């Protein structure tokens, strides 16, 4: 009985912004 | 008594290589990584599998999200040469099986070409490899391995190629 | 040769097991750390201007932050309890060897875990805290450590003592 | 508030027919989910999207389903060969984030897959005027609507007073009753009541209409029988006020 | 896996109760829904920790003990429906909500001035067809389904004349032919003794 690991689910980042 | 530890989940997506990775770190050592193309959990030490498990498809999703985020990061906005150290895993005794460690360190992007050399020719057998491991900073490190039988006749080289190098370097090792 | 890298390291920091936990999520693009989430802050904070759009975006979303702040518990402490069964109590006993070089007495301590270790050179039963040359703690990358603690003297009974969490009593190897 | 649109509300198909369902996620939501809800309130995840790209799906979805979330078109889920075990409420959910915040569900598509469509019947609707006894005893007036002889139970009943849909003073039966419980494919019946004041019913100019939306066959579906093609249709029954 | 309780709940109008969900593993966050008569899931709460309050509803979620609750106070008619809890498995690879078994909640309408009666309603478009209406009975009374299989009896339903702040229960009974009468319509069930039976 091996215990399932939890993990970090990645997040969506949006566009619409620009830098020089 | 005091237990101080640092568990790290480390994932990335790289262009134009189109390659992603996903791994867990424990106090500097790899716990496991997910083979993205095969969607399977690969433990660093086999014994680990009796204690824990990871649903590999979870990592595939993250890489898909990271891949999309990378395009966002590209729209929104040099190379670092590696340090290569070649050492033995255990004290070297003639006739006693050992392992050479090729330690690639402090580099980016996470892509290298390592070629073990015994007596000036490549070795494809008894060679092991790690995924790209995390550092405290923004750079990567990597372990390459070669099983060998110590003798006074042989000399070994570890040839490491990276985009941060004008020329592939080779670190030498002999008894 | 251009390349692009989206790099994220979510770090669980345990200052004493699950008694004190700090979550640190670090976002990297190319060679630059741009965004962080410190559980001691409770929100995202840009490290560079490239990470600011993501901070302002995610910090304006209550449910996002709520889920993030809970990950100290739902991910960090969850995984620690599991790893506490085999990773934390992992013990590998060191192999100790003494051999002369060039004089230079070499104490080789090999294949041990965890990294917490203490190696001392003795001269006739008295500790020698001078002339010591070491390679320091060396990580083999396969959950074992090695180190070379060398003494730089010309010899009657030299002794290398090694203390380690895997040992109930200090291991001693002498060199006459 | 986020609103998710799903069409059609109900859907009936014969075994082997394709079953397409459409969904429109909340504006600005890049992530879309699909779930199955059966009669036992069991929920089963089918597939999720990040914009146009399928990210995750179970084995059944890859083999038997065809999902899509393109621009220029609403999201869709389609069963290539409908089986009886596919009958469920197919829910569509959208989210602002991948896994970090609330999923908002649409009205869902109640799919029913039958062996064939030989026993599909529209409803017959009749309105029943208030009794004089009720009007004098309570000074209120109840109208009853009866939708009968339809199959399957894919109907929506609504009341209309003077051309406008009303919601106050109304209740419809939570579920249709079988006209003959012994039969597997028994046609259904459904009652509903609309109660108004006496003085409102006692006005010849007041018009009361009971409308039953019936979901059935389309023009695309093939019909090779004698009686009328039991297509999607609205059946109504009317009544005017009486001063008496 | 998710365990929800109770399976069903009948709450008097204006009273309160609580639903619970135990989780067998670690959840990132919990969602609470109300699935109404239409079948559309209404969002009630999203919480990854602590307690949230929304009108007459209240919800608590504790990640460590792996359980969540939902409190309902001052029950109204519109509170009816099936309540679901749903969560994300923090150990789950598939990004999805895992749902609970569900709590079917029924709200018993409070009838203040009962006036049990059975009326006869004629068809507007025909002269032969008619239905029977058992109405204004208080919520205590149950409407048993017919046994004749030639006569049809619907279950009780509550309507709300909102403008008059009025509520009433009713059940409809009809039959094709011909021995059937309204005085014998709802006698497979127990109707009040003081039920008003008009004389047609
Ligand atoms: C460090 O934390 C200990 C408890 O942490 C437990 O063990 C970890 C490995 C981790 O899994 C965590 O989640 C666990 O809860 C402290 O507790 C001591 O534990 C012993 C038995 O385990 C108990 O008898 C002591 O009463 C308890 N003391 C306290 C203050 O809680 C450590 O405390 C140390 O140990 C004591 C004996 C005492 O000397 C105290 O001053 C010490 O700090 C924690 N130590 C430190 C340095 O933070
Ligand atoms: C790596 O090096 C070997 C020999 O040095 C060569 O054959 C191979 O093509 C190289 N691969 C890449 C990707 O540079
Ligand atoms: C949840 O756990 C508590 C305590 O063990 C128990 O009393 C309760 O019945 C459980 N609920 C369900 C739905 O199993
Ligand atoms: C009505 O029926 C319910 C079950 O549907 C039962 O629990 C309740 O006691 C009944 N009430 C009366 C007054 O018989």
């Amino acid at each position: 009985p091996a215990d399932p690991l939890a993990f970090f689910s990645s997040a969506i980042k949006g566009g619409g912004g620009s830098l020089v | 008594i005091k237990e101080e530890h640092t568990i790290i989940q480390a994932e990335f997506y790289l262009l134009p290589d189109k390659r992603g990775e996903f791994m867990f770190d424990f106090d500097g050592d790899e716990i496991f990584h997910v083979d993205i193309e095969k969607s399977e959990t690969i433990w660093r030490l086999e014994e680990f599998a009796k204690f824990a498990s990871f649903e590999a498809q979870g990592a595939l999703a993250n890489i898909a999200v990271d891949k999309a985020n990378l395009d966002v990061m590209k729209e929104r906005s040099a190379n670092v040469a590696p340090e290569v150290t070649v050492l033995s895993r255990s004290p070297v005794n003639l006739g006693e099986p050992n392992i050479l460690i090729c330690f690639i360190d402090k580099f980016s992007p996470p892509v290298v070409n390592v070629t073990w050399l015994r007596n000036g020719r490549p070795v494809t057998e008894g060679v092991s490899e790690t995924v790209f491991l995390p550092r405290d900073d923004h750079l990567f490190r990597k372990f390459h391995y070669l099983t060998f039988l110590p003798s006074t006749d042989d000399f070994y080289d570890c040839e490491v190629d990276h985009w941060g190098l004008e020329e592939p370097l080779r670190k030498h090792w002999e008894f | 040769r251009p390349w692009f890298l989206e790099y994220c390291k979510s770090e669980c920091h345990f200052y004493n097991g699950t008694q004190r936990v700090r979550l640190l999520v670090r976002y990297f693009y190319n060679l630059e750390e741009n965004l962080r989430f410190d559980s001691d802050v409770g929100e995202f904070r840009a490290v560079t201007e490239l990470g600011r759009p993501d901070a302002e975006n995610w910090n304006s979303q209550p449910e996002f932050l709520e889920q993030k702040r809970a990950e100290v518990d739902t991910v960090c402490r969850h995984n620690y309890e599991i790893f506490d069964n085999f990773l934390v109590p992992r013990r590998v006993e060191p192999t100790v060897t003494v051999y002369p070089t060039k004089n230079l007495l070499v104490c080789s301590v090999s294949d041990f875990y965890p990294g917490n270790i203490e190696v001392r050179w003795f001269r006739n039963g008295k500790e020698e805290k001078t002339g010591i040359v070491s390679t320091g703690l060396v990580r083999n990358g396969d959950w074992t450590f090695q180190t070379l603690v060398m003494l730089e003297t010309v010899p009657e009974v030299y002794t290398c003592q090694v203390e380690h969490p895997s040992l109930t009593d200090p291991v001693t190897v002498e060199w006459k | 508030d986020p609103k998710v649109i799903q069409t059609p509300r109900y859907l009936v198909k014969g075994q082997g027919q394709k079953a397409k369902m459409r969904c429109i996620p909340e504006k600005g939501h890049p992530v879309v989910f699909w779930y199955q809800q059966n009669k036992n309130n069991e929920f089963k995840f089918l597939i999720n999207f990040q914009n146009q790209e399928v990210l995750q799906q179970i084995d059944m979805t890859e083999k038997r389903f065809s999902a899509e979330c393109p621009s220029n078109s609403p999201c869709s889920l389609e069963i290539q060969s409908s089986e009886a075990g596919d009958s469920a409420l197919y829910l569509c959910a959208s989210s602002l984030n991948w896994s970090q915040d609330t999923q908002y569900f649409g009205p869902g598509t109640r799919l029913l897959v039958l062996e064939d469509l030989k026993n599909v019947f529209p409803p017959e609707v009749a309105v029943f005027e208030p009794s004089e006894a009720e009007i004098s005893h309570t000074q209120k007036a109840t109208l009853v609507c009866l939708a009968t002889g339809f199959y399957p139970d894919h109907v929506e009943l609504s009341w209309w007073v003077n051309g406008k849909e009303v919601h106050s003073g109304v209740c419809t039966d939570p579920q249709p009753l079988k006209e003959q419980p012994a039969l597997n494919d028994s046609r259904y019946a459904l009652s509903s009541r609309l109660r108004v004041s006496a003085t409102f019913w006692q006005n010849p100019r007041n018009h009361f209409r009971c409308q039953v939306q019936f979901y059935g066959l389309s023009e695309n579906d093939e019909w090779t029988q004698d009686r009328a093609k039991p297509v999607t249709q609205i059946v109504s029954a009317e009544a005017w006020g009486r001063a008496d | 896996q998710v365990e929800q309780s109770p399976s069903a709940l009948s709450l008097h109008e204006g009273t309160g109760s609580a639903l619970r969900c135990n989780f067998t593993t670690t959840m990132r966050a919990v969602q609470w829904f109300q699935q109404n008569s239409r079948g559309s899931l209404i969002n009630l709460f999203y919480l990854a920790s602590g307690t949230k309050e929304n009108g007459r509803l209240k919800s608590t979620f504790n990640s460590k003990e792996s359980y969540s609750t939902l409190h309902i106070r001052d029950a109204q008619l519109e509170d009816s429906g099936t309540y679901f809890c749903a969560a994300l498995r923090a150990t789950g690879g598939n990004n999805k909500l895992t749902f609970g078994q569900g709590t079917v909640l029924s709200v018993i309408p409070d009838i203040q001035n009962p006036d049990p009666a059975v009326y006869q309603l004629r068809d507007s478009k025909s002269s032969d067809k008619s239905v029977c209406l058992f109405t204004d009975f208080d919520s205590q009374t149950n409407v048993s389904q017919s046994k004749d299989s030639d006569v049809y009896i619907t279950d009780k339903c509550v309507l709300d004349m909102r403008s008059m702040d009025f509520k009433s229960n009713s059940a409809v009974a009809w039959s094709n032919k011909s021995d059937f009468a309204c005085a014998n319509a709802f006698n497979n069930s127990i109707i009040p003794e003081d039920t008003f039976f008009p004389s047609p």
